[PDB]
């Protein structure tokens, strides 16, 4: 049992060590296009870029670069598009990609201003009377509703392709209490937030990939996707004892760098998967218990 | 500019 390895690891204080090892055994594919002089301003951090083999391309003959890389999971059968927090100049590309990839859900695991620093652009309207019009990519985004909770908030945006005058409802999940280089207040708060997103049909195969992100799109985003993916496997296999987190993390770092950035984030990913397993393993009554513990009211 |  993973719960074995976990109590074993914690006991010996091996989280930082193991983490050094995951870092050490981690893939490294080139990021040529990111580093192109021209794309310099299409990137928030000079040290976080998309492997060109997994990068997502804007369907424009102009410049198809967007710091974002499609993670495609085969066994779990799930794809996610982790991307960094759009910059002032790139919120058009962010919605262009969302439209092209056919997503139906966005997951923001960060705050626009954290510990007094700008981490991500206010890429979506906050008031229904003020829509946004992305000139460069010809899109209109508008707030339709907003369901504010304790530590998170869902929104229903309406993305309209000013070109085909086609419209789509983008649900938006926003975690607002996951600190930069931090962990969720609790496995409960996290899994509660996770399941909400699940139920909304956003993670549904019938749509494009969910666009997940934080300020850089590797730390809190890797932690969200890892827990979701492991649980996914545990379900299908129905044999939980076979899911190796380190292996699944490593499999994901093939598609995009730095997934998960702190030993404690790794450790947390174990708690989330273990806790949540309980719900996969019939204990349906656990789902509601999480909502209670999350204090999402 | 640098995150890591």
């Amino acid at each position: 049992e993973m719960e074995k390895e976990f109590e074993q690891i914690d006991k010996s204080g091996s989280w930082a060590a193991i983490y050094q090892d995951i870092r050490h055994e981690a893939s490294d594919f080139p990021c040529r296009v990111a580093k192109l002089p021209k794309n310099k301003n299409r990137n928030r951090y000079r040290d976080v870029s998309p492997f060109d083999h997994s990068r997502i391309k804007l369907h424009q003959e102009d410049n198809d670069y967007i710091n974002a890389s499609l993670i495609k999971m085969e066994e779990a059968q799930r794809s996610y598009i982790l991307t960094q927090g759009p910059l002032p100049n790139t919120c058009g590309h962010f919605w262009e990609m969302v439209w092209e990839q056919k997503s139906r859900g966005v997951v923001m695991l960060n705050r626009v201003m954290e510990k007094g620093s700008l981490k991500c652009a206010q890429y979506w309207p906050q008031k229904e009377e003020k829509e946004m019009i992305f000139e460069d990519t010809n899109l209109k985004l508008t707030l339709i509703s907003e369901d504010i909770k304790t530590y998170y908030t869902v929104r229903q945006l309406e993305l309209e392709n000013l070109t085909t005058q086609e419209t789509r409802e983008i649900l938006h999940f926003h975690y607002t209490t996951w600190p930069d280089f931090g962990v969720p207040e609790s496995p409960a708060s996290f899994l509660n937030f996770l399941f909400k997103v699940r139920e909304s049909g956003s993670l549904s195969p019938e749509h494009g990939p969910v666009v997940v992100h934080s300020s850089a799109g590797i730390g809190r985003s890797g932690t969200f996707c890892l827990a979701d993916t492991c649980l996914l496997l545990m379900d299908k296999r129905k044999d939980p004892s076979s899911v190796d987190i380190k292996k699944v993390l490593l499999e994901m770092r093939k598609f995009r760098m730095g997934l998960i950035q702190t030993a404690d984030q790794l450790r947390f990913s174990y708690l989330a998967v273990i806790e949540g397993a309980k719900f996969i393993m019939g204990d349906s009554s656990v789902q509601d218990q999480w909502k209670e513990l999350s204090h999402e009211d | 500019d640098e995150y890591l």
